[PDB]
């Protein structure tokens, strides 16, 4: 009239056995019935812990001459910068020397 | 487009020819229905809370028993009414009831007469029943407790309104102030959260967790936290009057039901049964309740009713296993009224939390409006007015308390009832709230904020006036930070948030208007019938056991409660078959359902799950289903897995199961009445939404 | 290889927390996109529009530093160009959807914000919401620091 | 040591047995069905139920030829076990 | 790389004049003679910070249980350790994977057995916070060692078979060895986080290698000077340049970290703007800050 | 395609659950079963209580309590018998009870 519990629980009431310890009998608390440490044998509890498993021309072109190379295409980015009353602002970046200037319209 | 769209009578071109008329100044008998929609979510709740709610929240007030020398006095609030506004008894006048324009003009609060059956007993019988006048609250205009109700326009002018009041505000001291719409996160509902601030709160805590807003009946409102470790064990944690309370969470579910320990193992490891570290955790937290000799249900209750008593504020003659059953009442899932399902409850957002921790799902973004609602303004009505009623029966406390000392004749009380002419009054305490918005508790009513909560209603002109009652409000705490992720405009605010209005400097991303088609629902209706439907359909409740394994189910969650467990196979046939009754008005699902099947991938996406939503104060706005050829109300979370399209030409066959009613759906009311709006740029429109309003 | 495995690859690119392998994909349609930037504006910009400079009022004001710009002109007359949003392009929904007009992973460049229309014909409103979100960008990140 | 054993119940009394069967032989197959919560079980009275993948067999009371889908199933192991009462223990 | 940009860096020169800057650099071109050109390949790894959380996949702990007689009854731990190959990292060292099995084999085990009775040798809470917020010589180590097994062919993984005592809750030993494994593993050069020399920029063209380190130690590059042309060396840190170059060349370095603070955001001051506020903060010798602190030193009361 | 023959016969077949395990040992297990006296009301047809004695323990299972399972009123709940002989699947009904063992009071 024995059951089939997880091997860390009693087989008669449902309460958790505690850990092994000074006996060769680990008891229960609420029912006595008690089971041999040797049964925990089988007891392996894996853990798994991973770290490395695996292992824009920034922008469109618009045809204007840099201030120190004189290449006549810079890449743009726009981005609103000021309030909502006006403006936008433009961000030119050149292709060959890497110049970055700002207008604000 | 379906009749009774609510936008069958959208016009197809501007007319002119309705200022050159002579029905033009003749007053109709009817005032237009699409006025009336704009301060609806504002009239509708307090319609529910002050009728409905009023009476689901003196059945939540405990019985209030406390000790006189060696007797027990008891007392209860059987019934709370509020009466519209009238002149106070011994005026000699002609029309006895007050009216707004009144109130207006001379400057003072529109205000109405709050009563309640109080039932005193003593030692266990009930001696008495004393009706009491406890103070005048605040009456909404074109409610149900106004004397403007369902006044036609011509019989409104009679009275020095206009035509076309619609209502949604309170007059405080002469000065009207609507309460506006915060967000609150979304309630009843697990919260996949990653924040490292969480880490430094205990001894050995992760950053991964859930959360859980939970609401009882529109009446009260309660935060909860779970917390992942490093052991695996799960903690659970609670503020309670200005006190964090340390939860494991073997203490709750043994606390929860009279399962054996075998039970709770079984609940948390359902879908991950292969696994060997989450069995070893979830043994350990049943086992640190083993520890402390509480092996049965009523041990753990009175151990938690004795660690727990002194800041619970409990009085000095409970047992402690009711001392114990009152934290799990006002603080642990207030949403279900059963220990039963509050178990069922925090085995899901266990483990929520155990795929959140083992990077198996994402974190739910708790800034998107997929996992937030709005805060309506009979939600903030009624958690007050609980909150106020609970502190009056403890002002009495203190009346006795300071009636005991320098002792008067002190007989016993058999109706002499002097007591309650010296109770505490709520005519200032309430009228506080509504004439600076700075709330005032001791609870602090499950918001995250404490000012922000009132806002004049100005009336500069009406552009302005209208978009006080659109207004969803983010935060009145989030202005001061150096953030832009809590004010970033975000694609599922599709159809529920206007793009464009919104103010540009400080308030930026905070203070969002509602679109147009979008709507609060503020309906409560009743879930009976839906878990029996479905259970008739392929829901395989939880004690049973489904047909194919675990893992290969979905749980379902209607409105915080669970129900079952749904095979894989079944759930896009369940999900059909619950918008074919929603969208068709079958079988009492409601029409502001959401059925939201987030499915499975294998894959790190949403945690999977056919969850189903039907409480109030969410948002929701109309398409239409193509399948059927009716109106659907696709809430917040169903359209980021809905294929809706705008143009009739952009629908095709077999992606496209939805269409937006007219394409403009996605603006606000105040950003339509821009002409030409995709023409001009986008700062030139938020800066025209507030042009418009000065 | 088939769309839905491409499909799968670029949602596996998502959901994960390295997040190095989706901003890749971002630099590779932000580069393909922008080469039909480019052969739009020299199509219909310089030579292409209805009075040239002088005669052109809007190019008087651009060409001799009165307000403007060649790129203002150029979202008036020619496409408004890729949306970027803080860098990178319009974030997709927690299922992968761009906004609920697209399906999940969508693989044109409309679902990523390019608009490749102007505000003098007009702008649809997916165009129109991924515009939105690029102005109020900038303006919480004035507002705010 | 001192377990209850209990027959502790103050409204309640035992019952005596049923004239069904006791058997459970080589042919018979124990079948656990599922029914909805008001299934009348009369509605299929003659009908073939299936016993793999799934049928849409049809009712009785509205006469609808696919009313109900019988969800066929596979070993399981479920963990409720018949009890039916035998002649050998009265 | 990255630097601070803007205001934050202006403050942490003119009004704080830290001595430990957020992000500081170094930046030495090199000689451009072919034979100091394959050691500056080699010297770019050798300066690199390699950590263990860096070349390691997974960790693998396997708890079970032992027991032969009446006290004989432990705990059997397992810590695999899967490290990442070779060729997933040709930046940092050339860390050959057997020197990855040799660190773990001398001082891994020395921290984790420290940490393993630091933590046990002297959650559930209720407590109410009242506010709101060779194999031979690894089982010498210790004789908690009962197994030691690395991988031969390839050199990638690591088994010790730690068996414990039992007691009475059970500590978790995937958050010691995943805490532990975050740490150095054979050289952390002094100060120094990484290196990069991938810069081939030059200004009137050169061709000119420039390494641009992440860290700041001057004696540690000055022991390589036929690889790296020392002359024209520079920094960030006005401390680190004071002490060791003098404060006639901490002078012409504040101008410098000014101007390429404004000209990261397109300003351009004029250098006699700046040469004044070089010349006044090394007035006294020191690199004194403008500040409350900086106050002191003057003459009049009404102004201080 | 295997079918069969529905025959609804009405004789409750108990069916039983436990709190701790699965049975998977039949032995020296007594079973009886505890219905209500008055049977005016549908009490007599709804409260029951089974009992089912080991030497070990002893085990109460209810369908009122705190602890019933809702299987049985939000599902109805049978059992066939399949005899194939006649080819007809002739089915009963059925109840499930989930038994905790009792301890003390
Ligand atoms: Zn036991
Ligand atoms: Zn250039």
């Amino acid at each position: 009239s024995s059951f089939q519990s997880d091997l860390d629980f009693c087989s008669d009431c449902g309460s958790v056995l505690p850990l092994p310890g000074a006996q060769d009998t680990v008891t229960c608390i609420r029912c006595g019935f008690n089971i041999n440490v040797r049964d925990f044998e089988g007891k392996v509890v894996k853990t798994s812990v991973v770290f490395h498993q695996l292992g824009e021309c920034q922008g469109p072109v618009v045809d204007r001459r840099c201030p120190r190379c004189g290449h006549e295409g810079m890449a743009y980015h726009t981005r609103q910068m000021r309030s909502a009353d006006e403006g936008q602002t433009v961000f030119y970046t050149c292709t060959n020397c890497k110049f970055q200037e700002k207008e604000d319209s | 487009m379906d009749p009774g769209s609510r936008w069958r009578n959208l016009p197809s071109g501007p007319s002119l020819k309705h200022l050159t008329d002579p029905s033009y100044g003749i007053p109709r008998e009817q005032q237009k229905a699409a006025l009336q929609e704009l301060t609806r979510a504002h009239v509708e709740s307090f319609n529910y809370a002050v009728h409905e709610g009023l009476g689901l929240a003196v059945q939540a007030i405990p019985p209030f028993e406390f000790a006189f020398k060696d007797e027990r006095i008891s007392f209860t609030i059987l019934d709370a009414v509020i009466s519209p506004p009238t002149v106070p008894k011994g005026t000699i006048c002609k029309e006895a009831n007050v009216y707004p324009a009144e109130c207006r003009g001379r400057r003072s609060t529109y205000r109405g007469k709050l009563t309640a059956d109080i039932n005193w007993a003593v030692n266990g019988i009930s001696k008495g029943i004393i009706k009491q006048f406890l103070g005048y609250v605040p009456i909404m205009v074109k409610s149900k407790l106004c004397n403007l109700r369902n006044l036609p326009p011509q019989a409104l002018i009679e009275h020095h309104e206009e035509a076309e009041e619609m209502g949604g505000y309170f007059i405080i001291n002469g000065i009207e102030k609507v309460i506006r719409m915060l967000i609150m996160p979304r309630r009843n509902f697990p919260i996949a959260m990653i924040r490292p601030k969480w880490k430094t709160r205990g001894p050995g805590y992760t950053q991964y967790g859930v959360s859980m807003h939970c609401v009882r009946e529109e009446h009260s409102a309660v935060n909860m936290n779970l917390h992942y470790l490093e052991n695996g064990t799960v903690m659970l944690n609670f503020i309670y009057r200005k006190e964090l309370f340390f939860l494991p969470l073997g203490f709750a579910l043994k606390a929860l039901v009279s399962f054996s320990d075998y039970q709770i193992f079984q609940e948390l490891i359902k879908g991950k049964e292969d696994d060997s570290f989450l069995r070893n955790s979830v043994s350990q937290m049943l086992r640190i309740v083993m520890e402390e000799g509480c092996s049965t249900q009523k041990q753990v209750l009175n151990y938690l009713g004795e660690c727990f008593r002194v800041k619970l504020n409990v009085p000095d003659w409970y047992p402690n296993e009711q001392a114990a059953e009152f934290l799990f009442n006002q603080c642990i899932c207030i949403h279900l009224k059963s220990n039963t399902e509050k178990f069922y409850m925090l085995c899901l957002m266990t483990r929520k939390l155990f795929a959140l921790a083992k990077g198996e799902c994402m974190e739910d973004n708790p800034d998107s409006l997929v996992n937030q609602e709005v805060l309506t303004p009979g939600q903030l009505f009624l958690m007050f007015l609980k909150e106020k009623l609970e502190g009056w029966l403890v002002s009495i406390k203190i009346a006795f308390d300071k009636k005991a000392q320098k002792t008067s004749v002190s007989m016993n009380t058999d109706n002499l009832m002097r007591i309650f002419t010296m109770g505490i009054d709520l005519t200032k305490p309430f009228e506080y709230l509504f004439a600076t918005g700075n709330l005032r508790s001791k609870t602090g009513l499950g918001l995250l904020q404490d000012s922000g909560l009132c806002v004049v209603a100005d009336k500069l002109n009406f552009i302005r006036y209208l978009s006080h009652f659109r207004c969803v409000h983010r935060g009145a705490d989030f202005a001061k930070m150096r953030t832009t992720t809590v004010r970033r405009l975000l694609p599922e605010s599709w159809g529920f948030l206007c793009p464009v209005h919104t103010p540009d400097g400080e308030p930026c991303g905070l203070m969002n208007h509602l679109t147009a088609v979008c709507e609060v629902v503020t309906q409560f209706v009743y879930t009976a019938s839906i878990p029996a439907l479905l259970c008739n359909l392929g829901v395989t409740p939880i004690d049973g056991a489904p047909h194919r394994s675990y893992s290969e189910c979905y749980p379902v969650l209607l409105d915080g409660v669970m129900v079952g467990w749904v095979d894989k196979d079944l759930a896009p046939g369940i999900a059909d078959s619950l918008r074919h009754f929603k969208v068709l008005r079958e079988k009492r699902i409601p029409p502001w359902m959401e059925v939201v099947l987030i499915p499975m991938t294998g894959k790190p996406s949403l945690y999977p799950g056919l969850f189903l939503f039907t409480t109030p104060c969410r948002l929701v706005r109309p398409v239409q289903n193509l399948a059927l050829g009716k109106e659907e109300l696709i809430g917040t979370m169903e359209q980021i897995f809905m294929n809706v399209a705008i143009f009739e030409d952009e629908v095709f066959a077999g992606v496209t199961t939805h269409q937006e009613l007219f394409p403009h759906s996605l603006l606000s009311v105040i950003a339509n009445f821009i002409p030409f709006s995709d023409h001009n740029q986008s700062p030139r429109n938020m800066y025209q939404c507030q042009m418009g309003k000065q | 290889a088939s769309y839905d495995e491409v499909r799968g690859k670029w949602q596996d690119a998502h959901l994960g927390k390295d997040q190095r392998d989706f901003n890749m994909i971002d630099l590779k349609f932000k580069e393909e996109v922008n080469h039909y930037s480019n052969e739009i504006n020299k199509a219909c910009m310089p030579f292409g529009l209805h009075r040239q400079f002088p005669e052109n009022s809007l190019q008087m004001m651009v060409q001799s530093g009165a307000k403007g710009s060649t790129v203002n002109t150029m979202q008036i007359s020619c496409l408004l160009g890729q949306i970027e949003l803080e860098g990178r392009r319009p974030p997709l929904m927690a299922s992968g959807k761009s906004l609920p007009c697209f399906e999940p992973y969508e693989f044109t460049p409309r679902a990523g914000g390019f608009v490749t229309g102007r505000f003098l014909t007009g702008i649809k409103p997916p165009e129109f919401f991924f515009h939105c979100m690029a102005g109020r960008e900038g303006l919480v990140d004035t507002a705010v620091k | 040591s001192c377990p209850p054993n209990f027959t502790a119940k103050p409204p309640a009394s035992e019952s005596p047995r049923f004239s069904l069967e006791a058997l459970t032989g080589p042919d018979t197959e124990l079948w656990l069905i599922q029914a909805p919560a008001d299934f009348a079980p009369e509605c299929f009275n003659g009908r073939h139920v299936p016993l793999s993948g799934s049928q849409i067999v049809k009712g009785k009371l509205a006469g609808k030829r696919h009313r109900y889908r019988v969800l066929s199933s596979c070993p399981q192991a479920g963990e409720a076990t018949l009890l039916a009462p035998s002649t050998e223990a009265g | 790389m990255n630097v601070t940009l803007g205001i934050p860096r202006l403050r942490e020169i003119l009004m704080v004049a830290s001595a430990n800057i957020k992000t500081p650099m170094m930046s030495v071109p090199v000689l451009n003679t072919k034979k100091a050109l394959k050691r500056v390949k080699s010297l770019k790894k050798q300066l690199t910070r390699v950590c263990l959380g860096e070349v390691l996949q997974k960790i693998d702990v396997q708890e079970s249980f032992c027991m032969e007689e009446k006290q004989n009854k432990f705990q059997v731990y397992q810590l695999r350790f899967q490290f990442l190959p070779h060729a997933y990292y040709q930046q940092e060292k050339c860390l050959r994977p057997e020197d990855i099995l040799r660190f773990m084999e001398t001082r891994f085990f020395k921290l984790l057995m420290e940490s393993i009775k630091k933590k046990n040798n002297k959650r559930n809470v209720n407590t109410r916070r009242a506010t709101q917020r060779r194999v031979q010589a690894v089982r010498e180590i210790h004789p908690f060692i009962d197994d030691y097994q690395y991988d031969t062919e390839e050199s990638l993984w690591c088994q010790v078979t730690v068996k414990l005592p039992l007691m009475k809750i059970n500590f978790d030993m995937s958050s010691l060895v995943v805490s532990l494994a975050h740490g150095a593993v054979i050289y952390a050069t002094k100060g120094i986080t990484r290196c990069l020399l991938n810069e081939t920029t030059n200004n009137k063209n050169e061709k000119e290698l420039v390494l641009n380190t992440e860290g700041i130690n001057l004696p540690e590059l000055f022991k390589y000077a036929e690889v790296l042309d020392l002359r024209r060396l520079y920094s960030n840190d006005i401390h680190a340049i004071a002490n060791t170059y003098g404060i006639e060349a901490a002078l012409r370095v504040i101008e410098k970290e000014i101007k390429d603070v404004f000209a990261v955001y397109g300003i351009a001051v004029d250098p006699r703007h700046l040469s004044l506020v070089a010349d006044y903060m090394c007035f006294e010798g020191v690199y004194k800050p403008l500040n409350r602190f900086g106050i002191r030193s003057n003459s009049s009361p009404l102004q201080q | 395609l295997p079918s069969a023959r529905w025959q609804y016969c009405g004789q409750r077949a108990v069916l039983v659950q436990f709190s701790n395990g699965k049975l998977q040992s039949p032995g020296n297990m007594r079973f009886t079963l505890y219905e209500n006296k008055d049977s005016t009301n549908p009490r007599k047809r709804n409260q029951r209580i089974l009992a089912a004695e080991t030497d070990r323990l002893s085990y109460v299972g209810n369908n009122f309590g705190t602890g019933a399972l809702k299987c049985n009123t939000l599902c109805r709940h049978f059992v066939g018998i399949l005899n194939k002989t006649s080819g007809q699947m002739e089915v009963y009904d059925a109840e499930l009870f989930n038994m905790q063992p009792l301890f003390s009071d």
